[PDB]
C-alpha cells in the first residue's frame, strides 16, 4: 500500500545512507514503485569474492 | 596514491554545485610523503647505478 | 523489426520487443546505458524535464 | 528525564531531499545545573501538575 515517494524515504534512503564502508563497491542503484516494492542493487568490481 | 587522486576526483565534480562561498581544504593528507619516498629512493636508485 | 512496426506505431501504446546481448550475464538489452543525476538538489521537476 | 536532558530522537524528516532525523531535547538552560533540574513538573494521575 506505498507510494515510490513512502518506499524510496521511509525504506529506499534509510539503506542507501549505510550502504558504505563495503570493499570493492563500485556502484550503488535502485527503485521505488507504485507496487510498493524497491531494490538496491550494489554491483561491485570484478573479482570481488560474491 | 590512486585512493587520494580519486577522491580529489570526486569533490572536483561536486565543487561545481557548492554554494557562493564555500571552498574545499586539505588539512591533513599524507599522500606526498608516500611520492616523495618513492622520488627520492628512486633518484638515489639512479646515483647508485652512475 | 518485423513485428516491431506492428505496434511500435501506436498512439495506443508503445510496444517495443528487442532481443539480449551476445553474453547475458550484462544488460537483459544491447546499445548503452547510463543515469542523469541531481547533485544540486533541484528536486523532481528538473531532472524530470533534463 | 531521558527527553529534555537526553535529546529523544522521535522520527525522521525530508530536508531537500534527504532523509534526516528529529531530535527533541528540553531548551539548553533547562539542563545545565543541578537544581536546574527540579524546574521540570510532571502529570499528576488526577489531572494535577
Amino acid at each position: 500500500g506505498a507510494s515510490a515517494e513512502t518506499v524510496q524515504d521511509t525504506v529506499v534512503q534509510v539503506i542507501e545512507q549505510q550502504m558504505n564502508g563495503i570493499d570493492n563497491l563500485r556502484y550503488i542503484s535502485s527503485e521505488s514503485n507504485s507496487d510498493g516494492s524497491m531494490t538496491i542493487t550494489v554491483t561491485f568490481e570484478q573479482g570481488t569474492d560474491p | 596514491l590512486d585512493t587520494a587522486k580519486a577522491i580529489r576526483q570526486t569533490i572536483a565534480n561536486l565543487e561545481p554545485f557548492m554554494p557562493q562561498g564555500m571552498k574545499v581544504v586539505y588539512p591533513y593528507d599524507t599522500t606526498p610523503v608516500v611520492s616523495a619516498s618513492i622520488h627520492e629512493v628512486v633518484k638515489t636508485l639512479g646515483e647508485a647505478i652512475l | 523489426k518485423r513485428a516491431q512496426m506492428h505496434f511500435f506505431s501506436f498512439k495506443d501504446a508503445m510496444v517495443f520487443a528487442f532481443a539480449p546481448p551476445s553474453v547475458l550475464e550484462l544488460g537483459n538489452a544491447t546499445g548503452f546505458d547510463l543515469f542523469l543525476q541531481d547533485q544540486a538538489g533541484v528536486g523532481h521537476e528538473v531532472l524530470l524535464q533534463a | 528525564v531521558s527527553i529534555a536532558w537526553g535529546s529523544s530522537y522521535v522520527n525522521d524528516f525530508i530536508d531537500r531531499g534527504r532523509v534526516k532525523r528529529v531530535y527533541l531535547q528540553g531548551r539548553p538552560d533547562a539542563r545545565m545545573n543541578p537544581d536546574d533540574l527540579s524546574k521540570w513538573y510532571v502529570r499528576n494521575d488526577k489531572g494535577e501538575m
